[PDB]
């Protein structure tokens, strides 16, 4: 979500000529081969445990 | 044959049995806390921390 | 222990209303000082200027084409009031020596003005209660004969 500077209507990307064009007035930022970076780090899923018999007697 | 409360006194070796039993009995489940949050703690292979405590508690 | 004094400075603070701008906080943003087309009024400001839009982006083009009308281009606002009880606030300009404060009247927020899509849609038509108050302002919204312009006061 990046917002834009006169309106405030939320990020759009149109993909000719890679720029920010809203569907309000007009305030496309062609930005350049600046990289998009929006890496959600997400969940690992992480291993197991045995569920062993250590303890079941009492 | 009579019930009174003679037959649920405790005599005296129950007293010094359980003063010791509830002593040692919170001395580590003093420690079992504090092994917990204040550092490492190992764990049941059910769930984490704050759960395999309490069953390590009972 | 810096024992710095409080002038109650009496310089007329009547003049003084506060504008909040809940809308440029991304970069410093500074509403800038050449843009003129100012039009304000004395209750429910309604400030209309001249924001006039880059070209440094490219063009825009069709789609401001498309806007109907931009009479370059006023990105106009509508004052947001909350004047409800207004002297709670009552703040001015302060030094390391010096402090002067003034009562100020109403702060009013100032959002974007759209106006654009409202008289849109109506476009495609041609093809409350009270709303204005009793005397419809006849004159509030009359005041925009407006001047900012920079001149060190005080
Ligand atoms: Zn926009």
């Amino acid at each position: 979500l990046l917002f834009c500077p006169g309106c405030g209507n939320g990020l759009i990307v149109e993909e000719g000529q890679r720029c920010h064009r809203f569907s309000c007035n007009t305030c496309p930022y062609v930005h350049n081969i600046t990289r998009k970076v929006t890496n959600r780090k997400y969940p690992k899923l992480k291993e197991v445990d045995d569920v062993l018999g250590g303890a079941a007697a009492w | 044959f009579s019930i009174g409360i003679g037959d649920v006194t405790p005599g005296q070796g129950l007293l010094k049995a359980k003063y010791e039993l509830l002593n040692a009995g919170y001395k580590k489940c003093d420690e079992y806390i504090e092994a917990l949050n204040t550092g490492k703690l190992q764990q049941q292979p059910g769930c984490t921390a704050e759960e395999t405590l309490e069953a390590l508690i009972l | 222990v810096q024992e710095i004094d409080v002038y109650l400075a009496k310089s007329l603070a009547e003049k003084l209303y506060l504008f909040q701008y809940p809308v440029r906080p991304a970069s410093m943003t500074y509403d800038d000082i050449p843009h003129l087309s100012a039009k304000i009024k004395p209750k429910q400001q309604k400030v209309e200027l001249e924001m006039a839009i880059d070209t440094l982006n490219p063009n825009y083009c069709r789609s401001k084409g498309e806007q109907i009308a931009l009479n370059m281009d006023k990105q106009t606002f509508c004052s947001s009031q909350t004047t409800s009880n207004t002297s709670r606030y009552a703040a001015a300009l302060y030094r390391q020596g010096e402090l002067h404060l003034t009562p100020l009247h109403g702060i009013l927020q100032l959002r974007p003005s759209f106006s654009y899509l409202d008289k849109a849609d109506a476009k495609h038509r041609e093809r409350r209660r009270v709303q204005s108050y009793e005397f419809l302002q006849k004159k509030h919204a009359e005041e925009p004969w407006v001047h900012l312009h920079y001149y060190g006061l005080r």
